RNA sequence: GCCUGGUGUCUUGGGU
DNA sequence: GGATTACACCCAAGACACCAGGCACGAGA
DNA sequence: TCTCGTGCCTGGTGTCTTTAATCC
């Protein structure tokens, strides 16, 4: 349960739009801006 | 002797559940309480034993012989999770759940609440019951100077000085000893008792700081 | 809660001045004390919470060396230890104190 | 009203695929059109 | 009173002593609102202070509470919270006054209310749009599909309003392609697709005959009756009501393993409950959900014959607006149980240590206070933690830039459909628009078509009992569901009442 | 300026005011690379050069 | 006696 | 049976963690 | 003067069950 976590902290930090699983949230129930979140979109590194 | 009492393969089972964090100790009293109530029924709850270790949070020990049991102890239980997750422990996994398991006069420790949480402190001894011990600790002092406190909004440290509280603000107990303000303090340190709870003993960093000065 | 450091059960305080300690109270005699003496032989500070319902075939009772006690709440580990001056009392009274504190 | 504040953005769409297809398409000195790897796409720019 | 009891227990044996803690929920009284001072001292607040000073302008909301104790050996006006007031109601303070004093208390005659003040931010609710609820809609299905029409609807209770489930039944095969076409429903809390003919077994009419008799009102009618073949045999070999109710709850997201005696048992709560609950709930009154399966069936029929058209999704005789009134209590349901949920887990603990626990204590008007003013604040129509997936907008910020925005931001209705889909069916004038929505007034852009506004006479139903027109109804001659027979009655009128078949008449036109 | 003006100097073929635009009269910035690793991962005191 | 920092993430309403 | 796609720019107003445990201070006996 | 209760501040840690088309 303890490595598993690790690897969860690990997977959501880069790239928090992983399907099948629920998103890690914020204290204030908001999605965390992941990695991976910051460069594509409208508003991100590249487009933005 | 303790090796004399090792569990073997004529012992009830251990299963493992997943409880909601910070109900461990509740399912455990809930448990208690059902077995008891059922005690002598034509329908006894049949587990012997349920534990709760705090190093391992959101999960409950139950002990029996039927899988089934364990289903029964924990029917309705608004704190245990839904899905099938018991998990079987096995024997030779079994005492290492129940393992129980410092402090010395002149050895350091680090403060863990009020205005001297955080600070490096030395033990200089403690109390005869064994709950709370005397430290060593460089004071946080205003010398009264805006009198008519927390961490967040304390005193830098520095070393008592008795000629300032004199000059500022006392009472002379013995050879380099000053009670100021109804504490302690020998030569320029503040004896304070603390619980022993309120300390860490184990795994101390001393900081770039500390060094310096100790 | 208190737990008593010679049986390990986990009782309300007063509890233990009411009624004494179920298990131990024929030596300790906790219920005729005063708050000093139960607080020299039971503790506030206790870790391992353990439902005993069936103390005389539980394994986890026999390990934890309360397979001849009573059901009920105990304590994998109870922090500090009786007093020296009760420990000698005990053992005047042939009961070996085996400390629970790890 | 509608139609013309849907059908925009269907044309916006449009354009902006467009511009990225071609972008890099650039008349070079010997009169061949190419694109940033040197392929050619005409042996001369419109035939003419 | 719609959970009107929270009840609790314990066996006692530490002489058994069965103790039932219980706690009942009385009378509402409202006062006025008050503004009380960090000082303690108390007064009549009138909204010109709570403008500005960012109050918000509410009222003490008290309810009864009374305790009891069985014991088997085998309160008073307790404070809930903050509710806020909308201008010029029966419950604000500026009701009354009458003209002269209007202008003491510095409000302007012209203001006509009709909205709130939270934070000293005067906050609108925006009509919202949604379907009508026990409606039978039939739509057809996009060729790559093995459905071709489907019928649905969502049943939600009278009393409340409020929504409770969702069932659908859908028609298979595809136009010379499905081979056998049969015909499966879809229930809710359960995982798949169980063909019609188990369901009207499943409820205690088991041969085909009176079946069939439920359904088509047309002997004749063989193209409908060859549709309804291979629904049969598909379903023959399911020949009682007990292993047609096993079939069911075999498949009802449970656990594994409750024993055939038992899931039965929990497959009989589905269908009592869940299903269809609009029409009734108490026991023994099977006869009209059977009779109501029958005709949904004729109806998916009538589509799939080319004999009516498709419903149109767009009709405004199909829809309703949810103004301030519903709105506020799906809202304060939501929060209510919240409330109930730490009422109880507070008192196991309190219990616990045997002492009488002095109610006040264990009432926090800070769930209803703080849900109802983070709601209407922000317009995320939730709980707070859970924003996302609730509905956002729905409280705005009062425009106030010339007097003719006012009137129409207070008259403002809402679709909330999106801005993913494009087409365009919601967002057209329909022709029933007529007389009740503006055909002039809507925004440019992105809400162009979803956001309308009401004509000038247009007036919202606030809703009445059903009770009385029942009465009415069987006092001249209306006849109850027992009594009726397709062979008899091949001719009769059929009378809804609120989406449920209650009765049937045989002179419609005197009636 | 956005992607719709980057294409329309392009157009004109105005390859120098476009660099211009989005360095110069922006965000430009100077970096240190190594020139074995190709890595921004130069550690450069200036004044101690 | 030169340097001189004031937020973000959303949502909603608008303009062409 | 799965995601990814869904014009551009601009303006402005309107908002923000919760629960439990421990320690300290004040009041009452 | 001592003990108990209430309030405030700081630190640590989540969970009752409840929009539509296309292509690969
Ligand atoms: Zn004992
Ligand atoms: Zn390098």
């Amino acid at each position: 349960e303890v490595e598993q976590l690790l690897q969860f902290h690990v997977a959501t930090y880069m790239d928090n739009d992983i399907a099948g699983q629920p998103q890690a949230l914020q204290k204030s129930g908001r999605p965390v801006k992941a990695i991976r979140a910051r460069l594509k979109g409208k508003e991100g590194r590249l487009r933005g | 002797p303790q090796r004399l009492l090792i569990p073997t393969v004529d012992d009830p089972g251990i299963w493992g559940v997943k409880v909601r964090l910070g109900k461990e100790k509740d399912v455990v009293r809930q448990i208690l309480k059902k077995k008891l109530a059922r005690e002598g029924t034509k329908n006894p709850l049949e587990i012997y034993s349920a534990f709760q270790r705090d190093s391992f949070k959101g999960h409950v020990y139950i002990e029996a012989r039927k899988a089934e049991a364990i289903n029964d102890a924990l029917k309705g239980n608004v704190n245990v999770f839904s899905n099938n997750s018991k998990f079987l422990v096995g024997i030779v996994e079994y005492k290492d759940l129940l393992r129980p398991v410092k402090l010395t006069r002149g050895s350091y420790v680090r403060v863990k609440n009020g205005k001297f949480k955080g600070d490096l402190a030395q033990v200089d001894e403690v109390l005869e019951n064994g709950l709370e011990a005397r430290l060593k600790l460089v004071p946080r002092l205003d010398y009264g100077k805006d009198l008519s406190y927390t961490s967040k909004f304390r005193p830098a440290q520095r070393l008592f000085s008795e000629a300032e509280a004199r000059v500022h603000e006392i009472r002379r107990d013995r050879d380099g000893f000053v009670t100021y303000g109804g504490e302690e303090y020998y030569e320029g340190f503040l004896y304070k008792t603390f619980r022993l709870q309120n300390l860490i003993v184990n795994s101390i960093n001393p900081t770039l700081n500390e060094l310096s000065l100790f | 809660e208190r737990a008593c450091m010679l049986c390990g059960i986990v009782l309300p305080g007063r509890v233990f001045m009411q009624n004494g300690c179920p298990n131990c109270d024929s030596v300790l005699n906790l219920r005729d004390s005063d708050q000093a003496t139960v607080n020299e032989c039971t503790s506030s500070s206790f870790e391992g919470l353990v439902a005993v319902g069936d103390n005389e075939h539980s394994w986890v009772a026999k390990w934890l060396r309360v397979d001849r006690f009573q059901p009920g709440l105990y304590a994998v580990r109870v922090d500090g230890r009786l007093p020296s001056d009760i420990v000698a009392a005990l053992e005047q009274y042939g009961v070996y104190y085996r400390p629970r504190d790890g | 009203l509608i139609d013309t504040a849907v059908k925009t953005a269907e044309t916006g769409y449009i354009q902006r695929r467009l511009v990225k297809a071609l972008e890099d398409i650039m008349v070079h000195y010997d009169g061949t059109t190419r694109n940033s790897l040197g392929d050619i796409i005409q042996f001369l720019y419109g035939e003419d | 009173w719609e959970e009107p009891r929270l009840i609790l227990d314990q066996p006692a044996q530490h002489d058994n002593i069965n103790k039932r803690y219980e706690i009942r929920f009385g009378k509402i009284y409202l006062s006025r609102p008050t503004m009380t001072e960090a000082d303690g001292t108390t007064h009549a607040m009138f909204p010109q202070e709570a403008r500005l000073r960012n109050l918000t302008y509410s009222s003490p909301v008290y309810l009864d509470m009374e305790k009891s104790m069985f014991t088997s050996i085998d309160g008073n006006k307790v404070h809930i919270g903050k509710v806020p007031i909308m201008l010029r109601s029966k419950f604000c303070s500026l009701r009354t006054l009458d003209e002269v004093d209007l202008y003491k208390m510095k409000e302007c005659p012209y203001d006509m209310g009709g909205y709130f003040v939270i934070n000293g931010s005067e906050k609108v609710l925006i009509a919202q749009e949604r379907s009508a609820a026990n409606i039978v809609q039939v739509f057809k299905k996009a060729a790559p599909s093995p459905i071709s029409h489907v019928a649905e609807i969502r049943s939600a209770l009278e009393k409340g309003s409020r929504l409770i489930s969702t069932m659908q039944i859908k028609l298979y095969g595809r136009e010379d392609k499905g081979t056998g076409r049969t015909i499966k429903a879809t229930l809710p809390y359960v995982k798949q697709d169980i063909p019609i003919v188990i369901v009207f077994r499943a409820l205690g009419v088991v041969p085909d005959g009176e079946i069939l008799q439920h359904i088509c009102y047309d002997e004749n009618d063989w193209q409908m009756l060859e549709m309804l073949k291979p629904c049969i045999e598909e379903g023959f070999v399911i020949q009682d009501k007990e292993v047609a109710l096993d079939f069911i709850g075999r498949r009802g997201s449970a656990a594994l393993g409750i024993r055939r005696e038992k899931r039965i048992q929990y497959a009989k709560d589905i269908l009592q409950k869940e299903l269809l609950p609009h029409i009734t709930q108490e026991e023994g009154f099977e006869t009209r959900k059977t009779f109501f399966l029958g005709y949904m069936v004729n109806r998916l029929l009538l589509c799939a014959l080319e004999r009516k058209d498709q419903d149109d999704r767009d009709h405004f005789g199909k829809k309703r607006l949810d103004l301030a009134g519903p709105l506020l209590a799906n809202l304060f349901r939501i929060l209510f149980r919240k409330l109930t949920r730490e009422i109880y887990r507070y008192m196991q603990r309190c219990i616990e240590t045997d002492r009488d626990f002095n109610l006040n204590l264990a009432v926090k008007s800070t769930t209803i206070t703080s849900g109802l003013k983070y709601s209407l604040a922000t317009g995320n129509w939730g709980e707070q933690k859970k924003a996302m997936s609730s509905r956002a907008g729905v409280s705005q910020v009062l425009n106030r830039y010339t007097y003719s925005s006012t009137l129409s931001h207070l008259r403002r209705t809402n679709t909330p459909i999106g801005r993913d889909g494009k087409l365009a069916k919601p967002r057209q004038l329909h022709n029933t628009h007529w007389g009740l929505v503006c055909p002039a007034e809507t925004p440019e852009g992105q809400a162009c078509g979803l956001v309308k506004n009401l004509s000038l006479l247009s007036g919202i139903s606030i809703g009445s009992p059903s009770e009385p027109i029942i009465n009415f109804l069987e006092e001249w001659g209306m006849e109850p569901l027992e009594d009726y027979d397709p062979a008899q009655h091949t001719k009769s009128t059929r009378i809804f009442v609120n989406g449920v078949w209650t009765g049937i008449h045989r002179d419609p036109s005197m009636l | 300026f956005g992607e719709m003006e980057r294409d329309c100097m392009i157009a004109h073929g105005a390859a120098g005011f476009l660099k211009e635009r989005l360095m110069e009269a922006s965000d430009a910035f100077r970096v240190h690379v190594c020139g074995i690793c190709g890595l921004m991962s130069v550690i450069a005191n200036l004044k101690k050069n």
